[PDB]
RNA sequence: GUCGCGGCGCGCCGAGGGCCCGACGCCUGGCGGAGAAUCAGGGUUCGACUCCGGAGAGCGGGCCUGCGAGACGGCCCGCACAUCCAAGGACGGCAGCAGGCGCGGAACUUGCCCAAUGCGCGGCGCGCGAGGCAGCGACGGGGAGCGCGCGAGCGAGGCGGGCCCACAGCCCCCGCCGCGCAGCCGAGGGCAAGGUCUGUGCCAGCAGCCGCGGUAAUUCCAGCUCGGCGAGCGUCGCGCGGCGCUGCUGCAGUUGAAACGCCCGUAGUUGGCCCCCCGCCGCCACGAGGAAACGGGAGCGCUCCAGGCAGGCCCGUUGGCCC
């Protein structure tokens, strides 16, 4: 039963949106998980971009 | 012995010159052994067996100890290595890769095998011990 | 009157299937059983006096 | 070469069957540099991965690496590959593989032969007897094996093979290194009590047999189908004068290997199958290569008719192309392997094929030339 | 990697001579008495005692009340007294010498549960701790060699969920 | 000339300068230190790599931009080896992280991601193969198993949920069923444990070493028991200890290995007694001042532990102090 954990009690709603780390906000479901890119897809696109503009 | 407060240099020089007198230090630190050893500082080495030969036992034991003439790939130096265990020469065939490792006497020869400085450990990439126990 | 004969003995040795053996107790249980072989019981290792673990006299009191 | 992969754990394998002949055309690759012998074997493995119709094997008898190809052009195509693409260049010499041979005694020996030892204190009298094929077939089958109680094989030999019952019981050992064809037998036994030293001397007559049976008197090839009979012997009382050094050489002169030759013969053969629709090339090629076609079975369901021809291994080189040309690439020599057969000519005669083939063997192995006489190593 | 930064160390010392039978027999007694699975557990406690006694040897040579003697003597005697390896009556650097593998083994918790009658035998006690049925301050311990302390001796007890009016079903009863 | 100093360069003018306290030459499978291994003491050996300082980006040169680079994920040239060609041209630089090849006895994934930790740019967040996270991993180190007890039970699993996580997963916590399982070397001596039974007969083999086997084998090959260590054990190579077999401590030289055949002799090393009072020494004591890691060590129950600096309503709560 014994558990150890930490609580961030934001005085107002905005401070949970701003001061808190973003992953913790999606982990409470406040935002909807987006599909970003594959990182390799970002880097390979940046490398094709670097050859042109 | 030299006994002066200012005789440190002489004492250091004597140790440096006298240290090489012990045979084991000369084998270890001269560097002649590192060039000569068919296994150059390696625990063991791979080779191809040109000839399967048996070396007659030195006295007083009488036996045809079974050996292989192997050409080590790293130095292209042909060597003789004992194939250990009973009737295990059968697994070795000429033109077959083998791994040869020392006899535990640091380049010396053990017991009645005359001039044998190493033992085969693995033939065709399979350990000799495993084959004799029929593990593989 | 005494190279081709590799395995003169190993090839010609009678094959004996190993005796059925009940699985021994492993771990501290083996340490307990070794403690029970000599330090406790004492009757197994005794011919009336302290004796070797594989004595022929100890055998036959242990069966084999 | 080929493999099967399954994500399913419990799935069976798939296998192929290349109709195009087999690795029939064989050649021995040998490096110019002995220190280039490790990189040859390495690039042969890689060349084996390339095509199933090529292989890379060592002949078991002479430890000679052999690359066998399915066509004369395909062996060259794989020799060019092995020469440069594999082994990255390097020097390698193709040659025909050496054909292995066996020696056999053909008839009972003319007379018992004495073998005085170096001490001159011990004498050995021997007779050479060819084993009957039916006994040899049972040796191969295992009805009579070295690894048996002495008496059980004796009953078999006397009760089926018409052997002398006492001789069958006294058989000392089988030959060569293994217990194949080749037997050593003891004396009459009335004089065994009278010989008095054979029991201690048995390990010398056994070790001499293990040598002679490995190397025949004619050309150093393995002896086969022979029974060596110590019809008689006289030995010194002391064991100082009776030892391996004294009696094992005396035994080898007395047994056979130039020392005891009486009737001798060399051996070799192989078997070829040809699916072929046209048998005209089949007969002409076999007749030239000295082979004989012993079979001709039409496949009942197909135009092609399969034949089987016993072909000498020595004359097999060249026949594959000859058969393609004798036919027109319609005939496919398939698998080639089999037993050994008696050479018709005798190694004793001069103009005989045998004495030519026999002298070539000791010239190849560098032993010596022309067997001169039993007198060279026989004591009268 | 800061993983490289993490220190690791061997915790035991092996015997100088492997086959000294008097010692091998004496060790077998300790293993059977204390239910120790392997000789390594016997060597780990020998190492712990060696260091502890090596430190008190060094300390004793230092002159009495030598500042470092006062500072390091306390942290030795007082940490041993808490562990309970030393009975609290002695309380002087002279008597750390005279400790034995049994003193360390006495506080293992395999022994502590046998001592207070909770476990009939050391062999049973090891089996009990590995099934999460023993507790110290209501801590479900899976470690037979817990090395329990003097104050935490009273707290050692059967676990809340194992035998005293608990679920008492999973395992044999559930069938 | 340079940022400056200086033969740093150049004239000029001398003839110095260094050395048996080993100069110079040669060689290295030479990066150095903090340290690592072993370990009474005095030591020996290794200093790839984790931090610090050096050096280098196929091999030489030369530069530009710069506050700083003689920069190579800049440029130019020669060299060495390449690449694409439409035949005229162009264009390389994994001693970054993956991955291949070659080599060797040997050494991981062609993952996922900036969420931490720092750095760059931006004040309201992007980038980073720095890193973090998994995967592989008997280098190793740690902690538990293979039963207990006559009755109960587990954990290894399996499956959902939490929790965790950048996202998974892992641990852990839950309910719910529940599947415990040993190897590797040995039994003549050193060195612990068969005078058991077969096979074999100086064969095969064993055996570091001494030695075993030539027909009643304590040594081989099996079975049988039994030992030792144990999820590891055996083997091979190396370093240390052993070893006072390198000897400063602390070796030996009549005969075991070893006093030069003798005498003079320079450096070198070593010097009788002698002045109480200081000047310079060396010497010794204690100072400052000097990176951490590590090692030693204070406190602290990560379930114990290898650890980690945590933690608890708290010395200015800690994180001292020693090297």
């Amino acid at each position: 039963g014994h558990t150890v954990g930490f609580c961030n009690a934001y005085q107002n709603m905005d401070a949970l949106m701003k001061y808190e780390p973003g992953f913790r906000k999606i982990r409470c479901g406040l935002i909807e998980a987006p599909k970003p890119v594959s990182r390799k897809q970002l880097k390979n696109l940046k490398n094709r971009r670097l050859k042109k503009r | 012995k030299t006994s002066g407060l200012y005789t440190a240099r002489k004492l250091r020089t004597v140790r440096r010159v006298n240290r090489w007198a012990d045979k084991k230090y000369r084998k270890a630190h001269l560097g002649t052994w590192l060039k000569a050893n068919p296994l150059e500082g390696a625990c063991m080495a791979r080779g191809i067996v040109t000839q399967k030969i048996g070396i007659s036992a030195k006295q007083p034991n009488s036996a045809v100890r079974k050996a292989v003439r192997v050409q080590l790939t790293k130095n292209s130096k042909k060597i003789t290595a004992f194939v250990p265990r009973d009737g295990s020469i059968t697994y070795i065939d000429n033109n077959d890769e083998v791994l040869v490792a020392g006899f535990g006497r640091a380049g010396r020869a053990v017991g009645d095998i005359p001039g044998c400085r190493f033992k085969v450990i693995k033939v065709a990439g399979i350990g000799l011990l495993a084959l004799f126990l029929r593990k593989r | 009157r005494a190279l081709t004969s590799a395995g003169k003995v190993r090839k010609c040795t009678p094959k004996k299937e190993k005796k059925e053996k009940p699985r021994p107790p492993r771990g501290r249980a083996y340490k307990r059983l070794l403690y029970n072989k000599n330090f406790v019981d004492d009757t197994l290792i005794h011919n009336g006096r302290r004796l070797g673990p594989n004595n022929l006299l100890i055998r036959q009191k242990l069966g084999f | 070469k080929s493999g099967t992969i399954s994500t399913y754990e419990q799935a069976h394998s798939i296998k192929p069957m290349k109709f195009s002949v087999s690795p029939v055309v064989r050649v021995a690759v040998e490096p110019a540099n002995p220190k280039d012998l490790p990189k040859l074997l390495e690039g042969m493995k890689r060349l084996d991965k390339s095509d199933p119709c090529v292989m890379c094997i060592c002949d078991k008898d002479e430890n000679q690496n052999i690359i066998a190809g399915a066509g004369e052009l395909h062996l060259e195509i794989c020799l060019k590959d092995l020469r440069e693409d594999f082994c990255g260049g390097m020097d390698i010499r193709v040659s025909d593989p050496v054909v292995s041979y066996r020696e056999t005694v053909t008839e009972k020996s003319t007379k018992v032969v004495m073998a005085k030892s170096a001490n001159k204190h011990n004498r050995l009298y021997f007779e050479a007897e060819p084993i009957s094929e039916e006994v040899i077939e049972a040796i191969k089958d295992g009805e009579i094996t070295s690894e048996q109680d002495s008496k059980v094989r004796a009953r078999i030999l006397t009760d089926k093979y018409g052997w002398d019952s006492d001789e069958a019981k006294q058989i000392w050992s089988f030959g060569p290194v293994g217990a194949s064809s080749g037997h050593m037998t003891n004396l009459i036994l009335e004089a065994t009590k009278g010989v008095q030293y054979v029991k201690e001397s048995k390990e010398h007559i056994v070790s001499g047999f293990q040598i002679v049976c490995r190397n025949g008197v004619l050309a150093g090839e393995e002896l086969v189908g022979t029974c060596f009979k110590l019809r008689d012997a006289t030995f010194h009382a002391d064991a100082i004068h009776r030892g391996a050094g004294q009696l094992t050489p005396a035994t080898r002169r007395g047994l056979y290997a130039y020392a005891s030759p009486m009737l001798m013969e060399p051996f070799y053969l192989v078997d070829i199958l040809a699916p072929e629709g046209c048998m005209g090339g089949i007969y002409s090629t076999m007749s030239k290569r000295r082979g004989v076609v012993i079979s001709e079975e039409p496949r009942e369901g197909q135009p092609l008719t399969e034949v089987k021809a016993h072909l000498p291994v020595a004359e097999s080189f060249g026949f594959d192309a000859d058969l393609r040309a004798a036919t027109s690439g319609q005939a496919f020599p398939q698998c080639v392997f089999s037993h050994y057969a008696l050479i018709p000519s005798s190694p004793l005669q001069t103009g005989s094929q045998a004495q030519g083939i026999m002298l070539s063997i000791r010239k190849r192995k560098g032993m010596k030339e022309v067997v001169p006489d039993v007198s060279e190593y026989e004591d009268k | 990697r800061i993983s490289r930064h993490r220190n690791s160390s061997k915790t035991y010392s092996t015997p100088k001579k492997p086959f000294t039978k008097p010692r091998l027999d004496a060790e077998l007694k300790l293993c059977g008495e204390y239910g120790l699975k392997c000789k390594r557990e016997i060597y780990r406690a020998r190492y712990m005692l060696a260091k502890i006694r090596r430190t008190a040897r060094n300390l004793l040579t230092l002159d009495e009340n030598d500042i470092k003697r006062r500072f390091e003597g306390a942290a030795l005697l007082r940490r041993l007294h808490m562990l309970g390896i030393l009975d609290e009556e002695k309380d002087q650097l002279d008597y750390v010498l005279g400790l034995r593998i049994e003193d360390i083994f006495k506080r293992r918790l395999q022994s502590v549960i046998v001592e207070s009658k909770l476990a009939k035998s050391v062999h049973h006690a090891r089996n009990m701790i590995k099934a999460r049925h023993i507790s110290v301050g209501g801590q479900i311990v899976n470690i037979p060699s817990y090395m329990v302390r003097i104050s935490n001796t009273s707290r050692v007890a059967i676990a809340d969920t194992s035998s005293l009016a608990p679920n008492g079903k999973p395992g044999r009863t559930k069938r």
